[PDB]
Parts: structure tokens; sequence; C-alpha cells
């Protein structure tokens, strides 16, 4: 699975979280068997304005 | 007091079921020894720990 948030909310993404990211656009299961893998991206996805 | 035997077989079985449930009322480490007390302090990985 793969998505952008900012770099803040990756502690969202771990299983029984909550916050709106984990509440209402990524909501892993309890019981996850899995890995998170993040990384910042400043020099691809931001763009000036 | 003649009836000793009788009385004492009454009595450690009334002893026995009030120390099972004031057991109830124990922490045995938990934060709380109220069930439903935990499950409002805590989210889920915590409150199941």
């Amino acid at each position: 699975d793969s998505f952008v948030i900012r770099g803040d909310e990756v502690r969202q993404i771990a299983p029984g979280q909550t916050g709106n990211i984990a509440d209402y656009n990524y909501k892993l299961p309890d019981d996850f068997t899995g890995c998170v893998i993040a990384w910042n991206s400043n020099n691809l996805d931001s763009k000036v304005g | 007091s003649a009836l000793g035997k009788l009385q004492d077989v009454v009595n450690q079985n009334a002893q026995a079921l009030n120390t099972l449930v004031k057991q109830l009322s124990s922490n045995f480490g938990a934060i709380s020894s109220v069930l439903n007390d935990i499950l409002s302090r805590l989210d889920k990985v915590e409150a199941e720990v």
C-alpha cells in the first residue's frame, strides 16, 4: 500500500493507532503482520507556492 | 458452639467466596482495578496490556 503524508503523521501509521489519518484515511488492523517503510520526499513532492 | 464442626464448614465457604469477590477490587499491577476505567484512560494497545 502506498501514499504521501506529512512527516509528523508517520506515527499514526502503526497497528491500533488513532488520529485523523488512522481514523479517516488509512486504518491498519491490530493483528497486522507487515512492515511500515517511510521516507522524506521534500526534494520530490514539494513545489514553489 | 456445640455444632462447631457444621458452623465452621459454613464459615469457611462464606470466607472463601468473600475472598474470591474481594479479589475483583485488586490491581495486580494494572493502572486501575475497574475494567471500564482502563478502557477509558488508555488507547487500544496500551489498554490491552
